[PDB]
């Protein structure tokens, strides 16, 4: 897509995770976990839901048309009738075509995005505190438990508590 | 001292493919099918108020053909004519059939109303051994053959006034004779004509003599016509010989009344949308059952797929 | 020691819904409407040069109707018919009236040019109490009706060449008596015909005798047809009876021309787009007044409207 | 959008502000301010009338056509002329309506776009000098008077000239 | 101590301006042109049969005009008719000429099977100075003159049955004399009459007489007439004068054939797309050349030319 | 663009460079260079021909149909012909401005974010090791030579081989 993120930086998905769409996973000093994150989930299935509403909505009714089978040869209003029905049925088909194309390629697009809008929410609540491997995680330099991890996931992360820890492993160590 | 922290989305072991701007199949997590391609086989008897014609066509159960006469005064949301419907009575033609097929289907009842006609100086209701009503010859119901009367066959004159709010439809028809000598045995004159007319229309045909295939027995013929008399206005019918009278008319409606050729079952069950093939649930906006629907329809086109993408690209796990 | 700089963009107190791919409604800064749905209720007479027929159709207009003589070689880009036109002349049908009609709308005039035809050994200018003109009797000024001239009808035989670099329009019609006693008594013939032809083209009318409904105080009719005759061509009228002779022809244009129904008043103003309910502006690139159009005009769509966002997102402020 | 910035990280607009659509905010030591930059507010502008000239472009003339109304029941010719202009309504109606769909879409994330371009050019500007709230807001770690910011919102911004100043108080006050 | 690694794209020093949803024009590097605008100006006879009409219509083939006589039992895909065909036999008219035309060049050939029709009582093979065939008079080859045989004209009354399991065409006809004289003189009869039937349809013709203007030396007139048989029906003629016979029948094909107006030469080429000005190549999505067209072509639109970017925006360098 | 990356942050295009799409232009001890990179270069060609295919791919055979000039005025059925075909030829020219349009839009956006792609990739590898310019540029703080460089082309740059270098290039020299 054109953020990059899914099938991007984002090698590849998790197999498994049921409980949303878009998630974490975490290696601490208490072991490893997973977790979804429900707010991008639901804002990449709403737009979805919404594109789909919008197409599968209000069928028009049609009752005496024209016939469009015919036993016997006639000639110029037989032929009418048929070129009228064959040129209708061409615009539909191009216009079924034509939408099914947008609408994937938008919907690839958007939940590529909202990929991206959860990293880079990630990335601004961790400030100095951590720093980007280039694979869609985060080396957080300072010792992170499963409640300071859950805060990060819950948003309610106070990078101040972590800074000069975290500054002094990343800048330092070794120079 | 650190902890690592990924994110990441979700991956299915089997995704869809599907079509894109840049990509002809392109994996999903998930997709959606938007062309309906599939029928029941059976048409539902609900919503639309279905009448089957069983073996005859909405013009012989308008005419009167003596096996159609069940469908007197039937009223319908779509007649179903039936591949095996067939005509048994005076063989006839409808110069213009698929107008008056056609207007007839979509006004949507077959409601006559008898009329007082007086045909003064002609023997009426002939009948043919062609059209049988029973155990003797018969004609078409809502017809009145007229042969003459003695040595003469006068030059019938008879009005018909619209009073009422409603525009009628008048059936009639024209008799074309084998042989001259058939011509003045019923009508006299060696010539007939029908004028029908109303005071903005006015219709004349004469009869065409000659012989034409055997068609139950007979080599003459009928040709069958329309005048629809809108409220305030007055038929007329003029005729010196081979009038084949109407006996009243036909109520006309406006609504959403159609004919379709299928020879699919009727159901009990409910659907919106009815084809040819039978009945197709209309939750999608598209499909490719048949190009001839009637209803609250998906759209046809040419496609038997198209999937919509409901999910993200499908990108799974490594292995290992 | 430090400083905070914030990036932002505007809001609005109350913003405009739009639909989207996603969305149903969502709020946005600004809309613009893009379906154009009022009318003025009157029809601007620039910069279409625009005819009302009044109570003349272009037909009675065409044929000369007494009342409609003011039209004599009109011309227009737009005639309107009135719903309170009238016939007021001799009882008459034309069989294809849609087709005289639209391409004598699309011609867009009714220039008439008188030719010197011979009709040797009959009476001419016949006229009717049916088709008074001023205080007695008249007839469609464009038609000659032809009448025996004592004690015979002749085979009329006549010829016009089209001498000319354009195509020329001749209107033509034939009687149809309602007893063979006015047959007679006009035609001397106990059977009329009228053949018209060019050399590509031939057309063979007999008339219909018999009564129909009283118009005007009569029960016979006159039938209306037309021979369009190219540059190069001839026209042959060939008659024993029952001729409504041409009396010249109607010049034929190509363009931009054509007629409309409706009711709607003429006023001066200028406006580029048509609709019988009213002239309409073309600013936007729907609308939904009517299907019916005449020049520049929107697009006819079922909607009501369409707003296209000239804003970004509306997301307005907290409040304290 | 597909961006995120505006309805995202941005948290709601400013009412008010008559200037320009995108701008900044700030408060340093002689005080707060607002001011419109009017450069992206016109590249904004400039797209959305690109887009509405296409569109209320060029009603094409028609003259004379076929009838649309009857008087009299006729039957096959009249239903043929009937279902040619019924089958034309309902093409350009579905026509009109993708279009606005299509368009308004485009238009929020092509706003959200300028409105994030903005934000990473000012990012760029300030290099090591500030570090990001995570709300649309910098903390210029530096003494910024009111020529300091309008030489951030006019592009002349140096960093060289606070970088010293900046990276002490960033990487340092407690460690 | 330090390095820069700068990221970029490349431009090229000459771009193409293409529209975009903001854009009318904007400088990409590439684009490509997606609306054939040129032909050839030539035919190609492949891949599709293309028979060259000449100097004849498919009209003039069918019936057998003689200078059309090479045509004979020809078939096509693609029928060509040129601007400089003409008729050089009796000068006739076909009422519903286009569906005539329609349904033989959609059936494709001009196959005929003679048949062993009897015309008992009547002189067979007329002919005319108008339609020369060599030397002297000749007719229609597909078509037989009968007039009276010494001092009657019999009832023709002939039947030919479709035991075939295919539709037959078959071409008839009726004269309409100039005077009554030549009526009675040809078919003694004062007025004649022509019913051609099957099972299910009917037609009766009846001649008109009347000068027309003078074609080939002659002022009377042949029209023609049409009946497709189906398997299983029966072929019927009836006619006491006037009669145009038919000589056989012409097989029925359904297919991808059809008739085109072009002057254009055929060239020896390979060409899937044919449009009356020539042929023109597919590898594009759309067309300007003609609305008109044959076979796998591009769909025709009013732009001449729509550009696809197919590279990136154009940012040109500096310049120093 | 969207992405605000060609035509943006990046001035102006390179001319000459015939070898890919997307490239690099660097400047280190051993002086400068240029170079394409492959991999985003064969991304934003493989989605044009993809899109390109789908375009000029398969055009409709119709065979007979419905006579579209007259030589004689008829009326009626010749105006319901013409209707017809006009309506028709509307529709279809409507359709290929839209995809023409729409096409286009998307094209440059598309292009502009395989830029911006390539952009943070390049980014990411360099770590606490470079700076950014605001201008597509990076300031890599350690001396980088060809090899160097073309292991950040080639994607095996080792940010920690020169991490205490540049940190001490950055943070320091002056403060
Ligand atoms: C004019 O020619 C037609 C066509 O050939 C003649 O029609 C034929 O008429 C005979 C009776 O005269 C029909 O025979 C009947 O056949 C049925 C069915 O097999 C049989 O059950 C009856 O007992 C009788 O024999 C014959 O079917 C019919 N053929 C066709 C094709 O319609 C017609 O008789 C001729 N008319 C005159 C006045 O000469
Ligand atoms: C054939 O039947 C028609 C239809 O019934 C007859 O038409 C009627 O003819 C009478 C005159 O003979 C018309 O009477 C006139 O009525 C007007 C209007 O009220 C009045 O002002 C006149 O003084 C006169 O009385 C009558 O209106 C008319 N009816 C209709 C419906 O047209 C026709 O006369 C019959 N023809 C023959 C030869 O028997
Ligand atoms: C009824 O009127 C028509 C139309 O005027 C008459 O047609 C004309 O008939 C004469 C012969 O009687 C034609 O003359 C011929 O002209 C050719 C060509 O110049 C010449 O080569 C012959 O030697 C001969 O003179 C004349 O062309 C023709 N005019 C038209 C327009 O068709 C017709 O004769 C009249 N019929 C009767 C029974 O009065
Ligand atoms: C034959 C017959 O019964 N005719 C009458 C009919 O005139 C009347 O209009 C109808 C209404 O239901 O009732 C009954
Ligand atoms: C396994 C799964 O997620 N299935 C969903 C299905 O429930 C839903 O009805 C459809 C349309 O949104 O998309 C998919
Ligand atoms: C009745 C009459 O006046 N006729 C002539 C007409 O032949 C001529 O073509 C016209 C041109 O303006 O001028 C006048
Ligand atoms: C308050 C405001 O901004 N109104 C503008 C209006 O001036 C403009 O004509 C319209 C179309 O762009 O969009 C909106
Ligand atoms: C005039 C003539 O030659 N007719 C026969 C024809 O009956 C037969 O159907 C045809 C088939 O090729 O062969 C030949
Ligand atoms: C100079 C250049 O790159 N030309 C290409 C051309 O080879 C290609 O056929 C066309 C369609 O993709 O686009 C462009
Ligand atoms: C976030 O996580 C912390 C630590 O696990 C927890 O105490 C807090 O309640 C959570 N906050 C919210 C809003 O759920
Ligand atoms: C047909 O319905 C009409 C209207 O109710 C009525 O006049 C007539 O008696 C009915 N005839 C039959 C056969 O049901
Ligand atoms: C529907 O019927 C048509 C012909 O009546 C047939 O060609 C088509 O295959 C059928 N489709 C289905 C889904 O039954
Ligand atoms: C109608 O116009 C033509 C052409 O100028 C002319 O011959 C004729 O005299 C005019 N007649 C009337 C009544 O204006
Ligand atoms: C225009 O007229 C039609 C009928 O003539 C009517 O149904 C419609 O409501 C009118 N629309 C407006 C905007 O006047
Ligand atoms: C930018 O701001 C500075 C300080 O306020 C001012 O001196 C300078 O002229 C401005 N530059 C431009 C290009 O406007
Ligand atoms: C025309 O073809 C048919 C079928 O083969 C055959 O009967 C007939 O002899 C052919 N006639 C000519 C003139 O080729
Ligand atoms: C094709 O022919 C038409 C008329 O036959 C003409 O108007 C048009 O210009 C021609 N186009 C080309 C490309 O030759
Ligand atoms: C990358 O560049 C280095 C240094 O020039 C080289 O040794 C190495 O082989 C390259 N790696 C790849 C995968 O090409």
């Amino acid at each position: 897509g054109l953020f990059g993120a899914i099938a991007g930086f984002i090698e590849n998905g998790w197999e498994g995770m049921i409980d949303g769409w878009y998630g974490f996973r975490h290696q601490n000093s208490e072991g490893t976990g997973q977790a979804a994150d429900l707010k991008s989930t639901q804002a990449a299935i709403d737009q979805i839901n919404g594109k789909l509403n919008r197409v599968i909505e209000k069928t028009n009714e049609k009752f005496h048309q024209i016939e469009k089978e015919f036993s016997e040869v006639e000639g110029r209003i037989q032929d009418l009738e048929k070129y009228v029905e064959d040129t209708k049925i061409d615009l539909w088909s191009y216009n079924a075509e034509l939408l099914v194309a947008l609408e994937n390629q938008h919907t690839i697009d958007l939940t590529d995005s909202e990929m991206n809008k959860l990293f880079e929410k990630t990335r601004r609540q961790l400030r100095e505190n951590a720093e980007e491997m280039g694979n869609g995680c985060f080396k957080i330099y300072h010792k992170c438990d499963n409640a300071c991890i859950e805060s990060i996931r819950n948003g309610t992360y106070d990078h101040d508590v972590y800074r000069d820890e975290a500054l002094n492993n990343r800048f330092q160590i070794k120079g | 001292s650190t902890a690592t922290l990924c994110l990441g989305h979700h991956a299915v072991p089997n995704g869809t493919l599907v079509k894109t701007i840049t990509d002809d199949q392109i994996e999903v997590t998930n997709a959606t099918e938007l062309v309906q391609s599939s029928s029941t086989g059976k048409i539902c008897n609900n919503p639309h108020r279905i009448l089957d014609g069983i073996d005859c066509t909405l013009i012989d159960a308008l005419l009167g053909d003596p096996h159609c006469d069940v469908f007197q005064n039937e009223t319908w949301d779509l007649f179903v004519e039936r591949s095996k419907a067939f005509s048994n009575c005076y063989p006839y033609d409808v110069p213009d059939y698929a107008s008056l097929r056609s207007l007839v289907a979509s006004s949507g009842t077959l409601e006559f109303i008898t009329e007082g006609f007086t045909w003064t100086g002609v023997i009426q209701n002939g009948g043919s051994n062609a059209c049988k009503r029973g155990p003797g010859s018969g004609f078409f119901s809502r017809l009145n053959w007229l042969t003459k009367s003695g040595s003469t066959y006068p030059v019938l004159n008879v009005t018909m006034p619209n009073n009422d709010n409603f525009d009628k439809l008048y059936i009639w028809g024209i008799h074309h004779p084998s042989t001259n000598q058939e011509q003045t045995s019923l009508y006299v004159q060696a010539s007939g004509r029908v004028t029908v007319s109303t005071r903005r229309s006015q219709q004349t045909i004469i009869p065409n003599i000659g012989s034409r295939p055997w068609v139950r027995g007979l080599s003459s013929r009928i040709s069958i016509y329309w005048t629809i008399v809108k409220p305030g206005d007055v038929l007329v019918i003029n005729s010196n010989g081979n009038l084949i009278a109407p006996r009243g008319y036909f109520k006309m409606r406006t609504g959403k009344s159609s004919i379709m050729r299928s020879d699919a079952p009727i159901d009990t069950c409910i659907s919106e949308c009815i084809t040819p093939n039978g009945s197709i649930p209309n939750d999608k906006p598209f499909q490719n059952v048949n190009k001839i629907t009637y209803g609250a329809c998906p759209k046809y086109v040419k496609q038997n797929t198209l999937k919509l993408a409901t999910g993200m690209r499908n990108v799974p796990e490594k292995q290992t």
